[PDB]
């Protein structure tokens, strides 16, 4: 040490000869193959190695050289970002790429893989690799529906093009590949339908003409159906991108509603795994934020009772969901809605909350519990009696008590609020 | 509304 890399390896990886060249290329990927820690470092640290690689992704001539060169580059790419810079500043980018048109299925394959890792790195990494052209013949390779090994790849590495906010991809760089990504949604492989979903959630993330461009490719059904895989590497990102095509406007949220999503929604609200849950409380939230007749969608799925029991038994996190949700529905809802809400028992779950450390969920509750209170208010003038039937109730669940505790909260708007509320509606 | 939520690790290693 230093020498943990043959001196022999420099030889032979330096010679004229072919087959000492993929000898020495060998070690180096076995080497690099290593699960504790690979050599990174150390081979990046030999000054004219790395370029030499890339030199050997040169020779068409050879699959064997191509190949084990694209692999061992495609290790020093994974992990970090200084040891991928290397390989960049070799230009292996527009190597790779127009290696992802070799006659070579391996080497087609490999390449992949390495530009998948680089893209993979950072922001400026993946937009580099987008600006060298990288989706046409990318796109172009899953028009050989055959081999599987490559569409897992290629779809992989396309949603590392597609993947950050900060900043997104140039839409209209990535955009194109809408139409292969619809399709692949009705491929039959765990993996290909994972990344597919990924990417699909990646490109979803964002302002609500992205969202039209997601859902335009006509997604949705195949999306909505995915919820009910049976292998979670489907359904998290299916349930990301579902979930994020309902943050746009309530037209674009009917076409998941019209795919019957609630169905699987609910389902889904009783999933071993937790973030599943919460996911599904967060897309749920989102859909009863919209007009009265999606609210009444998400009654008429029976998702209410699931969101309260939610907010009885789950985590802090999930609960933080499931409150939005049910806060959601009493601020766009009607006096037939939060009536139903209330006769479900919302109130005491609501109450609850009140004394959490999270100071926005004690806002949320306080908002869903003004609205209560609202609608009963306007329901003491509608018939005789000018007693509000929601005051006694949020009485009883002991959620007057902690109103007033509120009152000397230190927080200035819950102070507030817990004071005009006891002013405005009791006694 | 908008926003946990993290993604799978990026970067993937060929083994063996």
């Amino acid at each position: 040490p230093g020498g943990v890399i043959t001196s022999d390896m420099i030889e032979m990886i330096f010679s004229k000869s072919p087959e000492q060249q993929l000898s020495a290329t060998q070690k180096f990927r076995k080497l690099l193959s290593k699960e504790p820690n690979p050599p990174i470092d150390e081979v990046i640290s030999t000054p004219g190695v790395v370029a030499r690689f890339v030199e050997f992704l040169k020779r068409k001539e050879n699959c064997t050289l191509q190949f084990e060169s694209a692999w061992v580059l495609t290790n020093i790419a994974s992990g970090n970002s200084l040891q991928t810079r290397i390989v960049i500043q070799a230009g292996a980018v527009p190597i790779f790429i127009e290696l992802l048109s070799s006659e070579f299925e391996d080497v087609q394959e490999q390449a992949v893989w390495a530009l998948g890792n680089i893209a993979g790195d950072s922001t400026m990494c993946r937009d580099y690799v987008l600006d060298c052209n990288i989706l046409p013949p990318l796109l172009q390779l899953f028009s050989k529906q055959n081999r599987l090994t490559m569409t897992r790849n290629a779809v992989w590495a396309l949603s590392n093009l597609c993947r950050g906010k900060s900043p997104p991809p140039e839409f209209a760089k990535v955009s194109p590949c809408l139409n292969v990504l619809s399709w692949l949604l009705f491929v039959s492989d765990t993996d290909v339908l994972a990344d597919a979903c990924w990417a699909l959630s990646y490109l979803s993330d964002g302002p609500n003409d992205k969202i039209q461009a997601v859902i335009d490719a006509g997604v949705c059904r195949r999306l909505v159906e995915l919820l009910m895989h049976n292998d979670y590497k489907v359904v998290s990102p299916a349930l990301r991108a579902v979930g994020n095509i309902v943050t746009g406007d309530d037209i674009q949220t009917q076409v998941i509603l019209n795919c019957s999503a609630l169905q699987s929604l609910l389902h889904l609200l009783s999933s071993p795994k937790e973030s599943i849950k919460k996911e599904a409380c967060w897309t749920i939230s989102n859909i009863t934020a919209g007009n009265r007749a999606q609210i009444q969608t998400v009654i008429d799925a029976n998702i209410f009772p699931a969101l309260i029991s939610i907010l009885q038994t789950a985590e802090f996190r999930t609960r933080k969901e499931a409150a939005w949700a049910i806060t959601n529905a009493t601020s766009g809802g009607s006096a037939e809605q939060i009536k139903y809400l209330v006769e479900l028992g919302c109130i005491k779950p609501l109450c609850d909350l009140l004394t959490v450390m999270d100071s926005k969920i004690v806002q949320v509750a306080l908002n869903g519990l003004e609205n209560i209170l609202r609608l009963g208010e306007q329901e003491a003038k509608r018939n005789g009696t000018g007693i509000n039937p929601y005051c006694a109730l949020i009485e009883e669940a002991y959620g007057l008590d902690k109103i007033e505790f509120l009152q000397s909260h230190e927080n200035q708007e819950i102070y507030q609020k817990a004071f005009d509320l006891i002013e405005h509606y009791f006694g | 509304r908008r926003r946990s939520r993290s993604l799978p690790l990026p970067k993937r290693p060929r083994r063996a």
